[PDB]
């Protein structure tokens, strides 16, 4: 999921964590940064009886 | 009084800043003075600026092919051959200061704004009918409120150049001193920019020479990748050829002029910086980058590698020299320090970044 | 980060580069690699728990 | 394996599960129809 985000990273064109996974990228023509998130997130189901 | 004069340097109210360059020396502090209050027609040479009715500025050989200046109260910048022959308003408060400074083919004027002009000249000779300045001076502004009030200016020695947060005193071994802010010293990458972490990377952080150039002044200079760069070293100089040179500025308007950055290859080919979207005219056109709205750092290194804001936009053949043409600043917030140029050599350094900027380094 | 002798560490990248048959062989290299890295993490936590 | 409880049972291989916490994936969109996004640097 690509969501426009409200930070203002000045350096680079796209950003990755220390593990090399894409975190955000910058629209160069406008300077706006968009964060990239997984489509689904992990959960824990509580299974009793 | 200099309250109005320094308010022309548009600065935020609660900010304390450092002024550098050919400013008014002052009438009472130091040696300085030389305020020619009377029409004595003083005659001095080697002058690089005047402050304040007749003014005549000319080359020392008094070349008829060189343009001389004559201000009388009308202004004529003329050879026998006239470029400007007109009349200019000359009304000011008695405490207002108007000055002109010439250096490196550049002229700066203080007529209600910090006007900047490019003009190839040699203007040490001058006659007049109120003081001279030959060497750069330095001030501090303890500004506390907008306008004239709260500026609280004072003069100071050269040590104040270390007060500005964007310049540093280079250690004798070439290391950047600890505690530097690295405000716009982006780590260099051809790829994704690390957000938060630590990397041991080969980066040009072994600085040999740092030029703290006042914001209001541009720079026309020739740098070579085989000789030590010229200019006044801010700290301990290192007599080493630059593997990279790093330009740290404030606003993008410095570079927008055509031919601002001219890169000379070992083949002798010239790459001229052009914007309209920035290309490198080859004398064909090579696309550099869609220039970001805020250019803060341009680092150019031999091995044919140019970076804007710490990104690998373009790679070229092995360079040997660079010529600049930087064009001052926007005259809307200047001299809150200096815009700098650092000659650097590559080094393996441990770099910690949070956000996207360096925060501490270890060679 | 580690591409366990596969084409790349990005699994969608593998499926774009390779055909479905050979991609299955390539992605199985990193599935084995990540599973062994996941088992190593578990084995050392159970040691901490003991 | 349609019920989320049954989906959890089929996530493991067992008809009954002990009481506990079992990892789970958030129910993604049933219809994929995923739009294609492509971003690269401008070229000349
Ligand atoms: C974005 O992409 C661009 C382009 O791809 C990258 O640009 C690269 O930048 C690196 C530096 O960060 C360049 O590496 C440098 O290459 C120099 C080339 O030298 C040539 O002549 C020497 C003669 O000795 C040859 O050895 C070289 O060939 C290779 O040799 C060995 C063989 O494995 C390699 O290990 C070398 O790296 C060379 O690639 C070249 O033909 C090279 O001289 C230079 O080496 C200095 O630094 C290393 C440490 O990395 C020292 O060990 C070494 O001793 C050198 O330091 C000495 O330098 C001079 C040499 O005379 C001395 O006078 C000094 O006193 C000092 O002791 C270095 O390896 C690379 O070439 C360049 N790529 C291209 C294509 O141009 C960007 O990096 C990339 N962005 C980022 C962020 O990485
Ligand atoms: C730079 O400016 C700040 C802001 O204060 C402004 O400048 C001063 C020189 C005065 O003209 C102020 O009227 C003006 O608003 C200075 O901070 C202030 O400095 C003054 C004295 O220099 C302080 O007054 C004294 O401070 C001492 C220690 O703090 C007290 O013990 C005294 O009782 C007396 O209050 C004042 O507190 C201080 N802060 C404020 C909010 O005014 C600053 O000194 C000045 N110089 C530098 C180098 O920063
Ligand atoms: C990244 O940022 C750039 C810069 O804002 C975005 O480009 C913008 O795209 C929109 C939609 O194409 C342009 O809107 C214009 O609307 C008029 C109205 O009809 C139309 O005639 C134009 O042809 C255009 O569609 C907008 O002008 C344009 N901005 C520019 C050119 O500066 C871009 O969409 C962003 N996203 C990317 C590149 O993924
Ligand atoms: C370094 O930068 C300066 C400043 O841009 C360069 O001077 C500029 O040179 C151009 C080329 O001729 C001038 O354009 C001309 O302007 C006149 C108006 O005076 C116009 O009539 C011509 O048609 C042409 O457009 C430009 O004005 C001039 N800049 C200034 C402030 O006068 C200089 O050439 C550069 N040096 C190098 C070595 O690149
Ligand atoms: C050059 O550096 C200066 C600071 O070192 C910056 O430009 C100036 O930044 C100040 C601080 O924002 C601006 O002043 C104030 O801006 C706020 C914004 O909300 C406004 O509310 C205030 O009334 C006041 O204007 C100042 O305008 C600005 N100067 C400009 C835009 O010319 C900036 O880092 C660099 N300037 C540029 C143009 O990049
Ligand atoms: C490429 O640029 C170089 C500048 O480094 C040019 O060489 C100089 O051109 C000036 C022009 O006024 C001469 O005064 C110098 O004598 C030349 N040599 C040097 C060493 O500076 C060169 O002519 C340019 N070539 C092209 C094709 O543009
Ligand atoms: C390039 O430089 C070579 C080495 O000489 C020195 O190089 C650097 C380290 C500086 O100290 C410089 O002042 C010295 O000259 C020379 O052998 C070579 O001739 C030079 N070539 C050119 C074209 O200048």
């Amino acid at each position: 999921i690509i969501t426009l985000t409200n930070s203002s990273f000045l350096a680079g064109v796209y950003y990755t964590s220390d593990s090399g996974q894409l975190l955000a990228f910058k629209n160069v023509t406008s300077g706006a940064v968009y964060s990239v998130t997984p489509c689904s997130f992990s959960e824990q189901a509580a299974y009793v009886d | 009084n200099f309250r109005r004069f320094f308010s022309k340097f548009n600065v935020q109210a609660p900010a304390v800043v450092v002024l550098g360059g050919y400013l008014p020396i002052g009438e009472n502090q130091g040696v300085n003075s030389t305020w020619y209050c009377a029409g004595q027609h003083p005659t001095a040479s080697g002058v690089h600026g005047i402050f304040v009715f007749e003014i005549g500025i000319s080359q020392e050989p008094f070349d008829p092919s060189g343009y001389q200046l004559y201000l009388h109260k009308r202004l004529r910048i003329c050879q026998r051959n006239c470029l400007f022959n007109k009349a200019i308003p000359a009304h000011m408060s008695e405490h207002s200061v108007v000055g002109i400074t010439w250096d490196n083919d550049r002229v700066t004027v203080f007529s209600d704004k910090i006007y900047y002009f490019y003009f190839k000249n040699d203007w040490s000779r001058v006659a007049t009918k109120m003081q001279y300045v030959y060497e750069p001076t330095y001030y501090m502004l303890n500004v506390t409120s907008a306008g004239e009030d709260g500026i609280s200016y004072q003069p100071c020695t050269a040590n104040c150049i270390g007060y500005a947060a964007n310049v540093f005193a280079t250690e004798p071994n070439g290391h950047i001193p600890e505690g530097f802010s690295f405000n716009n010293w982006f780590l260099l990458s051809n790829d994704s920019t690390l957000v938060h972490g630590k990397v041991v990377s080969n980066q040009p952080l072994l600085v040999n020479c740092l030029l703290a150039i006042p914001k209001i002044y541009g720079l026309g200079q020739f740098f070579s990748f085989n000789q030590t760069i010229d200019g006044v070293c801010n700290g301990a100089a290192v007599q080493r050829a630059p593997e990279a040179l790093r330009f740290n500025i404030n606003d993008t308007s410095v570079i927008l002029a055509e031919g601002s950055i001219v890169l000379h290859t070992a083949l002798g080919t010239n790459f001229s910086f052009v914007c309209s979207y920035c290309f490198f005219k080859v004398d064909v056109y090579k696309f550099l980058a869609v220039l970001p709205p805020t250019v803060r750092e341009i680092v150019i290194t031999k091995y044919g590698d140019v970076y804007v804001n710490g990104f690998g936009y373009l790679h070229l053949g092995l360079l040997d020299a660079v010529t600049i043409n930087f064009t001052g600043h926007g005259t809307d917030d200047d001299v809150s320090g200096f815009w700098t140029i650092a000659s650097t050599n590559f080094v393996d350094a441990l770099i910690e970044v949070q956000g996207t900027a360096i925060q501490r380094i270890l060679y | 980060q580690h591409n366990f002798q596969a084409i790349s560490s990005s699994i969608d990248d593998i499926y774009s580069r390779l055909d479905p048959p050979s991609a299955d062989v390539q992605v199985d290299r990193l599935i084995t690699g990540r599973l062994s890295a996941l088992n190593a993490f578990v084995a050392q936590t159970l040691t901490k728990y003991t | 394996c349609d019920d989320p409880v049954s989906q959890l049972k089929c996530s493991q291989v067992a008809f009954d599960l002990d009481d506990g916490f079992y990892p789970f994936s958030s129910r993604n969109l049933l219809s994929h129809e995923q739009p294609i996004s492509f971003v690269t640097l401008p070229s000349f």
